[PDB]
RNA sequence: CAGAUCUUGGUGGAAGUAGCAAAUAUUCAAAUGAGAACUUUGAAGACUGAAGUGGGGAAAGGUUCCAUGUGAACAGCAGUUGGACAUGGGUUAGUCGAUCCUAAGAGAUAGGGAAGCUCCGUAUGAAAGGCACGAUUUUUCGUGCCUAUCGAAAGGGAAUCCGGUUAAUAUUCCGGAACCAGAAGGUGGAAUCAACACGGCAACGUAAAUGAAGUUGGAGACGUCGGCGGGAGCCCUGGGAAGAGUUCUCUUUUCUUUUUAACAAACCACACCCUGAAAUCGGUUUAUCCGGAGCUAGGGUAUGGUGUUUGGAAGAGUUCAGCGGCUGAAUCCGGUGCGCUCUCGACGGCCCUUGAAAAUCCAACGGAAGUUGUUUUCACAUCUGGUCGUACUCAUAACCGCAGCAGGUCUCCAAGGUGAACAGCCUCUAGUUGAUAGAACAAUGUAGAUAAGGGAAGUCGGCAAAAUGGAUCCGUAACUUCGGGAUAAGGAUUGGCUCUAAGGGUAUCAACUUAGAACUGGUACGGACAAGGGGAAUCUGACUGUCUAAUUAAAACAUAGCAUUGCGAUGGCCAGAAAGUGGUGUUGACGCAAUGUGAUU
RNA sequence: GUGAAUUUACUUAAUCAAUGAAGCGGAAUUUCUAGCGUUAAAGUUUCGCGAACUGAUCCGCGUUGA
């Protein structure tokens, strides 16, 4: 059995994505499907974030807060290693400027 | 060893002239060879675009501004030495 | 490109570590 | 559609005012399906035991509309 | 009897293809902090500018007046890496990539993206592998003599800024293209300037060099500077001509 | 095509209504000089050109 | 008016003449009817043969759709038939599009030009608008803080599926089952007098789990090629069950039917974490990458359907057996892969090419506010969703070519055999059997075939034709830019059938792929189809590529390379009537502009 | 156009460059690291995130630079 587009859009494009199904009436048919979702990228390293699904942007609005975030500082914005580097670098440079302040105050 | 002289420029066949294929051979070997990363020491630096050399090493991921076909050029090295000399005498 | 088939690899394994032992 | 694995859950949803009708479906494998039409979902309970089937059917509220296969 | 190809290059299909450009490469606007001290920025990413032989560098600075981050698009110099700190100002150090006034740098310093005049954010030595040399200073007149990549000597104000180092991407012209196709792709992101038909291969209505039974000019191809727009073809106002 | 504007369907609807034969009782009137519709159109032969 | 290749209209001889010859093809019976080569039904014979003569859409058309009716006219024969003529009927959306967004680009406003029509200009030489605090402040307001619009029915984007239904409409109606967004309060639960939850060493998890201004991040959001792996449908296949074809004979067989949607729930291992410290270095892909910046190994975390299990849902759909709408059954259990289409995953290659924006959406940092009361991105119920498009054709008859014209016109789906193949040839589903016919085989012709002996003697010229041709094995010159030339040239081999020999997975299963060995046949053999003739050299352009649409495809143009010239911005070059005008220029000499030669040597 | 002795200077007319027209002219007197920097506060003086004054000098005011 051959199939047709269910819409008046010909021209398979990045939005005219179709799938083959067998209906309970023994018919081969297209189901028009959307583009795959995307796991949010990390803000510093750019890698995908761990613990968050791959949804479309508007589709994220239907999740609860914990499903879109990770229970950590910058959770849902930065990866674990990126956050750890932020923490260590912040503390070390604050220690450096304290030492330099001690040296230059005298 | 499959080709005796053309090497990487064997993909060009018999065209464009021997000398032009020869000059391309030097540059293409430089352009595609893997380079040691100055930041992580791994041999992980490769060219993304002319002048941009990115390291694929895990944890380093450094991106470099450099020469078109080689990571470092003679002109840059020579002037870096002079600039270092100038700053030291200042 | 050695070990043209599974049997050839087997015989190489059998002779290896047997000449050693 | 929703599947309910608990009989008392089926009664509780039937007690809820959103329940509109109920269907009893007798299958060829002697397994009954108790289906409950609500505002949002068709709640289905698969009862494979005969004796639990009719005590549940008489357990269903009299005001609810129960319908044969 | 027809408007020639040189005359038609006033725009339209001869405009620059500017969809994929990654911003205009400019120095920081000359502010109080960069006039009197230095401001430090972080190199976020080295990026490829379509139609440009040299990479660009996205550098994030802090606004000295507001809680916000200003990201500046620089011409990357060789040795610039992501995560590097770049200091711009009078009191900046003499390190590769730092932006300093030309008057504060010693004679013979190799600089790039040099300002013609104080505050125009970079004019000279911007192409890949090119640089400007600080020939000398004239403190009394507040000027700096510099050597341009064409070999010309130019005077710029001592307050004009320049990036220390050579523009990255050098040696880009050494490699032969080998291909009309590769010349097609290079110019496909710059403008409609390729391929080029010779004037002698045209007809008299189309070009001064067109016409005749044999492909020749018929007149001297060295032309004056006072000539008309339809006449400025060949070698315009050539002092010398021929290969030495 | 199937995709039409509302303006097009209005012009097409009026064109359809004007592409009809004349009522028969018109032909029986006093002083009548109208017999057949002189503005009739066919879909292959003449195009509406809108 | 006899003239002007006079004007307009009319009409002749030619003339019942040229002609109605591309796309294999029709035939019999019956029906209807005044009338049948052409209409309809049945039977037969065929073709398109999945890159269709099939099923759909976009542009364009506009009612051609559908039923009924039919004197003409039109369908270059015919006509009872028709896209023709007449009469009615027909397109139903919160979910499919348009609308929304921005793209290249258009285009107001501020301004400036112009005698003016109007031109330029798009955050510019614009006073181009907001938001928050307060016993109410001299009951005459104070204190703070920071860009139009149009333009995409192929781009971006909220959310619908199955079965059924009409003469003609369906993701729109009907039945059943969902989903999205917005809004209000309500119910149940969760946090809180230790104000804004806990657990996990960690990756992070949990049904919840306040977060203003401000800032920042992500998604939206992205090339092309190559193999590899996963899924789905298809193809293929072993049994079972229902009918059906075949049955001189043979065939536990030949064919058909064996179906399961959105949605809902549960389930499911390259990156990351933990312990541990590795050289006799190991791990590992088809492809050589990885590791003291922590390998291997061990144990975890995350990602999670087009997967599995169930709900939907068998009551549906399909197939069969009866009965006069109804009643009985069946709708089962598995395999397989260098297969096909789509898709996903992890990778590799390539670039002097690095391959959109914006609307929308989410997150973080920050810490304003804050016994009842506060919060609550948690589970539930509750209500709503406008406007326009929607029939039909999408083409050997619905579009454009004056037409029902052998022309042209974007794209989706894509069965079996032969074979490397989406080749050609043949077939299944579907579609069609349409193109004036009949009878005759004169010359000439168009389109195909063949020809003894010779073999280019023909001709301006081997023009046309022939010959060669797949695959396997052997063999392969000059010359060369060392890459090529090269399928050089030259030889041999090819069927059927019975056999073994190896090549994989867990005793046993699955799968075409090569090597032989005989035996056998009008010395046959890529048996139809398909499918290079070759060699020695000259002139010339290096090459791939481009042009005179409709007489010139070339040696012409382009090209890479080489070279020259102008220009360091108050500049070169180009444009504008002007301008507070534009292009190069989101540019800066490795640049742009102007030319001439035309790879290499 | 304005001055100072053809020679020098000045800028308000015009020209050019930059921007969000932020620190111009006088006087008084932030560099080992890809982190964060906002929604003042201490000090002083009146009367709690109510004020004031400084924190964060004054003056000129020509948006700066050629």
């Amino acid at each position: 059995q051959r199939v047709t587009y269910r819409r008046r859009l010909a021209y398979n494009t990045r939005s005219n994505r179709t799938r083959i199904i067998k209906t309970p009436g023994n018919n081969i048919r297209y189901l028009h499907i959307k583009k795959l979702g995307t796991i949010p990228r990390c803000g510093d390293t750019g890698v995908p974030l761990q613990g968050i699904p791959a949804l479309r942007p508007r589709e994220f609005a239907r999740l609860s807060h914990n499903k879109k975030t990770v229970q950590r500082a910058y959770g849902g914005c930065l990866s674990a290693n990126a956050v750890k580097d932020r923490i260590v670098r912040a503390f070390l440079i604050e220690e450096q400027k304290i030492v330099k302040q001690k040296l230059k105050q005298l | 060893k499959r080709t005796k002289k053309v090497g990487v420029t064997g993909k060009y066949g018999v065209r464009y002239g021997a000398s032009l294929r020869r000059d391309v051979r030097k540059i293409e070997v430089q352009q595609h060879s893997r380079y040691q990363c100055p930041f992580c020491g791994r041999n992980t630096v490769k060219r993304t675009a002319a002048g941009i050399w990115c390291c694929n090493g895990k944890g380093c991921k450094k991106v470099l501004a450099g020469g078109a076909w080689t990571v470092t050029t003679a002109a840059a090295t020579s002037a870096r030495s002079t600039i270092r000399r100038l700053r030291e005498m200042v | 490109n050695t070990f043209k088939h599974k049997r050839a690899l087997i015989e190489h394994i059998q002779r290896a570590k047997a000449e050693a032992n | 559609p929703r599947q309910i694995s608990d009989i008392k859950q089926f009664l509780e949803i039937a007690r809820r005012k959103d329940a509109t009708s109920a269907r009893i479906k007798k299958n060829t494998n002697k397994d009954v399906k108790f289906k409950l039409r609500c505002s949002k979902y068709l709640y289905t309970l698969v009862v494979a035991d005969a004796k639990k089937a009719e005590k549940l059917r008489q357990s269903l509220p009299p005001d609810l509309t129960v319908t044969e296969v | 009897g027809r408007v020639i190809r040189a005359q038609r290059k006033s725009g339209g299909i001869f405009q620059a293809h500017t969809r994929l450009r990654k911003g205009a490469a400019q120095l920081r606007t000359l502010d109080f902090a960069e006039r009197h001290g230095y401001i430090r920025g972080v190199v976020q990413k080295i990026i490829h500018d379509p139609g440009r032989g040299a990479p660009l560098a996205k550098v994030a600075f802090r606004n000295p007046y507001h809680y916000r981050t200003d990201v500046e698009t620089f011409v990357a110099t060789e040795g610039m890496y992501t995560g590097q700190f770049v200091y711009c100002g009078k009191n900046a150090a003499l390190t590769v990539g730092n932006v300093l006034p030309v008057g504060e740098m010693p004679e013979g310093t190799i600089i790039s993206n040099v300002e013609e005049k104080a505050g125009d954010r970079g004019a000279l030595g911007r192409s890949s592998g090119n640089y400007v040399i600080i020939v000398g200073h004239d403190v009394d007149t507040g000027k700096t003599r510099v050597k341009l990549p064409s070999g010309a000597k130019k005077v710029v104000p001592s307050s004009a800024r320049g990036v220390v180092g050579i523009v990255a991407g050098g040696g880009r012209i050494d490699k032969p293209l080998l291909k009309a196709g590769r010349a097609f792709h290079k110019y496909r992101v710059k403008r409609n300037c390729w391929p080029r038909t010779r004037g002698v291969a045209m007809n008299p209505v189309d070009h001064p060099h067109g016409g005749g039974n044999h492909q020749h000019v018929g007149h001297s191809t060295t032309v004056p500077r006072q000539s008309a727009p339809g006449q400025k073809v060949g070698l315009i106002a050539a002092r010398r001509t021929g290969l030495l | 095509p199937s995709h039409k504007s509302f303006r097009t369907k209005q012009k097409l609807a009026k064109a359809a209504r004007q592409n009809r034969p004349i009522p028969q009782w018109i032909r029986l009137r006093t002083g009548n000089t109208v017999h057949y519709n002189m503005k009739r159109r066919h879909w292959r032969r003449t195009k509406l050109n809108i």
